[PDB]
């Protein structure tokens, strides 16, 4: 998918088996789905975060097509979740689509420090998100049989940075000339 | 009480995040989780409206995430080479038509947003290589030259009068020399990027090459052949001062080709070009 | 009702019955320029409604293989009535606009545009060295450029809609004034930008202040694909002032 | 020449140079 | 005519064709037939200039000649005008030659930027200044059937140059001795 | 100086050190359609500077045998800068005008020449029954006509200048705005017109309010006949205003 | 409030351009633009008198423009050099008459007046070449010498002992030495320009030679004989300091050929004598 | 010895040595 | 910046640099 637009974009469609899960990734501001977003870029050029991430997600299918899904946030010191009933143990928000395409949940800064580092360093892994079918992706007849999501993410009122350095997320190997 | 200004600057509290409030269960019809990304605008949705939070006192200050901060620490823009090998007439001496688009650690930076006002400080660290054993009494003279202004052509040009130039003589062993120099456009703002040409038609230059000319440094070794040959190379460092940016954008994704353009290579496998790394499927963290 | 807008300019008037808002971009709206911002001295020409009117440009396809479409203001208004005229009798003009980028299917249909403003887009060429886009490819017109067709020409620009066609990610475009137009929610999206520029006036014909790109996140998908779904643009300018009027320029 | 301040906690907030650009970092906010 | 006091004028005379171009120059400061004149030379100390530019023009016939003359400037973004009626679209004077011998142009400033550069850079190339016979050069019988022209040249109360530099229009290439 | 003008309009300046005062047609001034006589509800546009400054026409050159020229107004001007972009984009148009007519030759030439501004000149054809005369005819643009030169076709207009190409007496020509160019005298003419008609806009294309006539009543007479003696005419809208835009009127 | 005078020395907005005020449609027999060169006056019309102009706020200073700007730049009057090649004792020391006509580049900025009186301030940036390889401990003297003192003729006279002129020590490694001089002419500015002699005879001298005699710049190498050779140069930066010009004058057009004369070199091809470019003709831009 | 001056935003003016032409550049106007 | 005290024996207490790491040895007690 690198390469296309479809690197942004996850496929939903009718289950055949309760509870799937649909996508997974570490909530850390710098770490890989999320470091080249514009917070994850940002995030990149100083050493320390803190504060609440806000994650948003708008649903792209058609006007008749409904669907329930769990997106859930999983605190640090233990495995990502295995299932849909160990993931919305922790903090979650059920999404109902509807006319409102777009749904937002927010992963409070829950950590035994005031901040984290930025890069990928364990002491300081701020946990994950997963998301899952709550219950099942219904269309009528005549209507496309798959759905895309797209997901967003920004910081909230307590989001901060600390310690400017510099990046490792973008290099030069050798001279740029005229 | 201005001290009271001055003390908030003292401890880097000028700008201070907000608190989290205690909130509560909630039953409503009101629902905040809820919006319309096609909007545009993001949504305001902040943790008290989704958990249920405590009250907790945010001593958290955003002073360091300010412009001037992001942009104000010296980043190495040039590296200037005057190396003695066989002719010091011909080598003690050289030019470099000034540009922030060389380096890219700097350029990047300021390449996040759409325009820029600031004043410089300039820094130089000359160093010099005794390639035969000795370095002699050194003295460099590096000379800003206007566009417009003659540019030296040998190492004894009249232009190296400086008769009304602006021109930096540093001695071996002293400190590294410094300069300000003030806001230089013709414009507002500086262009970080100029979707525009020079003319109307199909050989005209495109980009930031047509407002950016900032002129040339010229630089030379001042003191006369010595007998042992040198190898001088000057690191120019650059620093924004009293900084204001408009219009931010996406930071550069791929690597920089050349100097005033965006122009980038892109191999046979592209995910290579990127910094982004791929992911084994959509549930691997 | 927030879902429905009637935008009047001029003598023309825009309708959409399913709108996601209007975007201002910057949060600023276009106004006139001031006296002391100005520096042309001379007192410039302001057509009024004769040219601060809605042009609609040309209809683009949207099927399930498109990659994209951008146009370049004031470029793209080049040939449009009176505003037209005015940006080549004089070397300065200075404007701001209201774009309204219109697409309608049914709601069996599903697909998302992002239709973002983005000011000063310099475009990159792809492993050509050097060599920068040619002032041809990046003055279009009303026809625009259709990502994903061009017959490679030395002088064309980069047509990676991933890469933003100027080697950053498509994902940050959101760092600019834009909208989705999410088939399921919208029919329509509204964007009012101000004169961006870090000079008071400048040259229409030279410089290029924003450009207008529309990528399809979310493919267009149906169960009647013979149904035909354009995109039409429909842009006008506010507040259009000219200065330093003479003979009309002929390009290229 | 500087801007002395007073409450007592002076702040003598001098400038060495005749011109603006040779100021230090500017105050935020 | 470099060497001679005659590079100072231009010559008119009865025309047999109607709105023929008496010169045509640049109309930036420091450019070539205004870089020598003492405007041009100070301008050439300084890297940027701004305001507007006042032209004049001295006729020097009999006092029986008469003529009618159209000073123009062409803005930039265009090429130079190819006849009297491209120039008059621009800004322009009418110049009736008669008992007052000297007539001005003011060439406004009209400029994107607040300056330009004083050298020869595209970007900050201000225009041309042209000048076309608006009716003819009439004499009665006996009178000289040619007359000479002075052009001046000065800056107006907006005037400003900016950004100290070396001039380019003077040398040494040796040594000045004793 | 009472023999001394300058005229400035928009970009413009007219000079001449030979006047013989101005004449302000029926003694007003050009001005804006207010609303108590305006009937076309549409807000107007007016290019102000850039439409209002002097224009200058062809040259005409004046020797032993001239017969007259003229020139309709506002169709002199159609291929003008702004101002004849402004009257094929709209349906109506409004303007007054300042004409300045240029004739130098010496204090050794001797030569008269009647410069007439009149309003609803509708030309008549001779001896040819209810022909009138042609479109293309009364519509020959900056280049105006030439009396006594016209290869004879149709509907072409009298070329009579003693029945002023409408079959009533030239000495009666001093009854409409109007001024002599007396070579001994002055070397200019200056007539400012308001606008003239019973409606209070009108089509720019179909009907011309005003024609400039000239006509030469004393013969050019010097002994030096070898210099050329032109006659340059410029003219310059005043409070030009246009309403009912559209797309661009293409004639003929 | 001269606080308020400071922050206008510190923005550099001292001498502030005026406005350009709106201007309309005119329709009379004043008529600005005609005027009469023949008087000697330039025509005093601005841009509101022609054109039709809008209210535009100037913003622009001349602060730089001033003559103390113009001429307060420091640029080489002088290169001094005292090199070391057979013989110390009569290498090791050297002369200088001083004049400020030597150098092309202020030479002709002061001389765009016909008088001038300023103070200025001299700056020295001397440079040892290592001929040999080392340098030893360099230490070099400076001294003024009016006209009138005894000149030194050996390393050794008695006139370095500089009982009552200022010489100025300067050692190796440590700043570039730098002083300042008071306005030293006996008349009360000095002259640029000097249409007289000094007698009535056709041997009589002239010229500014006849009044700009300034005395002598003398200097040797404290230092006594070292085995290896060096070369030093000193090279001398003059400014002007409090300054004030009369009487304006045209600018050197051709090359100078000598000090304190107005004589020049004319070629065969005079255009390339001056800066004057040749044109095509009167209507090729 | 120097020039005081208040308004508080001093500018005091110094000048180091006792002759007037060892001080810096002149003031305009 | 500094607190300037006063009774005389004034105790120009001035910290140099505009950050708070930058000053030396605390005060005891
Ligand atoms: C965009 C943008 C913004 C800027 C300002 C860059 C500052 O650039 C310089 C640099 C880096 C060095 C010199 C310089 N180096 O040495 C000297 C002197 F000491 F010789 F004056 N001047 C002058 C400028 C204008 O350039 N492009
Ligand atoms: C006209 C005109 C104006 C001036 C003043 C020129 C200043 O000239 C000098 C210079 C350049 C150097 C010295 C000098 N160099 O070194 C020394 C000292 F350090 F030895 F005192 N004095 C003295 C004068 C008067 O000269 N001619």
């Amino acid at each position: 998918n690198i390469g296309n637009v479809s690197m942004y974009t996850v496929t939903l469609s009718p289950q055949t088996k309760l509870a799937e899960e649909i996508f997974a990734i570490k909530v850390d501001i710098a770490s890989h789905p999320l470091a080249t977003t514009l917070i994850g870029e940002i995030a990149s050029y100083f050493t320390h975060w803190t504060g609440s991430l806000r994650f948003s997600f708008m649903f792209c299918g058609t006007a008749n097509t409904t669907l329930k899904v769990l997106l859930a946030y999983t605190p640090p010191g233990i495995g990502k979740p295995r299932s849909r009933k160990e993931a919305m143990l922790g903090t979650h928000v059920v999404w109902d689509v509807g006319l409102q395409s777009t749904v937002s949940l927010v992963v409070p800064w829950i950590s035994a420090s005031q901040y984290r580092f930025t890069t990928p360093d364990t002491y300081s892994s701020a946990g994950y998100i997963t998301c899952w079918y709550q219950t099942n992706f219904v269309v009528p007849p005549n209507t496309p049989n798959t759905a895309e999501m797209l997901c967003f993410v920004s910081g909230c009122k307590d989001f901060c940075l600390r310690m400017a350095r510099d990046t490792d997320l973008h290099k030069q190997t050798g001279p740029i000339t005229q | 009480n201005p001290v009271e200004r001055y003390v908030d600057e003292v401890l880097n509290e000028v700008l201070v995040v907000p608190n989290i409030n205690q909130s509560h269960p909630t039953t409503s019809n009101a629902a905040p989780v809820l919006d319309a990304a096609e909007t545009g605008h993001t949504n305001k949705i902040q943790p008290e409206d989704t958990i249920e939070t405590r009250y907790v006192q945010s001593s958290q200050t955003l002073d360091e995430m300010s412009v001037e901060s992001f942009l104000g620490r010296s980043g190495c823009i040039h590296e200037s080479v005057l190396d003695i090998v066989d002719n010091y007439n011909d080598q003690s001496f050289t030019k470099w038509n000034i540009n922030l688009q060389e380096m890219a650690q700097i350029r990047r930076k300021f390449e996040m947003f759409t325009y820029a006002r600031f004043d410089s400080e300039i820094t130089m660290v000359p160093s010099v290589a005794a390639k035969d054993g000795h370095i002699g009494h050194i003295v460099m003279q590096y000379m800003y030259v206007p566009p417009g202004a003659p540019i030296p052509t040998t190492r004894d040009d009249y232009a190296w009068q400086s008769g009304t130039n602006a021109s930096v003589f540093w001695q071996h062993g002293q400190p590294f020399p410094r300069f300000s120099l003030p806001f230089l456009s013709i414009a507002s703002a500086y262009y970080m990027f100029y979707d525009g040409y020079d003319g109307d038609t199909y050989k005209s230059r495109y980009g930031t090459v047509v407002t950016n000319d900032m002129g040339t440094l010229c630089s030379r070794i001042v003191t006369s052949e010595q007998l042992h040959k040198v190898k001088v190379v000057t690191r120019i460092y650059h620093k924004a001062k009293h900084t204001k940016a408009w219009c931010p954008r996406p930071p550069r994704a791929v690597q920089y080709s050349h100097t005033h353009t965006t122009n980038y290579k892109l191999s046979s496998e592209v995910h290579n070009d990127v910094a982004i790394r791929p992911r084994t499927n959509l549930t691997t963290v | 009702s927030d879902r429905i807008i009637q935008i009047t300019r001029g003598d023309s008037t825009i309708t959409s019955q399913d709108v996601a808002n209007a975007v201002v971009g910057y949060g600023v709206w276009p106004h006139y320029l001031t006296p002391q911002d100005a520096t042309a001295i001379d007192k410039p020409t302001q057509p009024d409604t004769s040219s601060n009117r809605f042009y609609t440009l040309d209809s683009k396809m949207w099927n399930s293989t498109s990659k994209g479409w951008w146009w370049k203001l004031p470029d793209a208004l080049k040939d449009m009535g009176i505003f037209g005229e005015n940006m080549f009798y004089h070397f300065l003009g200075r404007s701001g606009y209201t774009v309204h980028v219109q697409c309608n299917a049914s709601k069996f249909h599903q697909g998302t545009l992002l239709v973002v403003m983005i000011p000063e887009h310099q475009l990159a060429t792809v492993n050509k060295g050097n060599v920068n886009a040619g002032y041809k490819y990046t003055h279009p017109g009303e026809a625009g450029r259709e990502v994903g067709t061009q017959v490679e020409n030395e002088k064309q620009p980069s047509d990676d809609n991933w890469l933003n066609f100027d080697g950053t990610l498509l994902g940050n475009l959101l760092i600019f004034p834009h909208q989705f137009i999410n088939l399921r929610s919208n029919n329509s999206a509204t964007l009012i930008v101000p004169y961006v520029n870090a000079v008071p006036m400048d040259s229409m014909v030279r410089h290029n202040n924003w450009s207008l790109v529309i990528i399809p996140v979310c493919q267009l998908q149906s169960n009647n694909i013979s149904n035909i779904v354009p995109i039409t643009v429909s842009i006008s300018p506010m507040c259009a002032e000219f200065s330093g009027a003479r003979a009309k320029t002929v390009v290229q | 020449g500087a801007q002395v301040s007073r409450q007592s906690i002076n702040y003598f907030n001098i400038n060495y140079f005749k011109d603006a650009a040779s100021s230090g970092a500017s105050r935020l906010d």
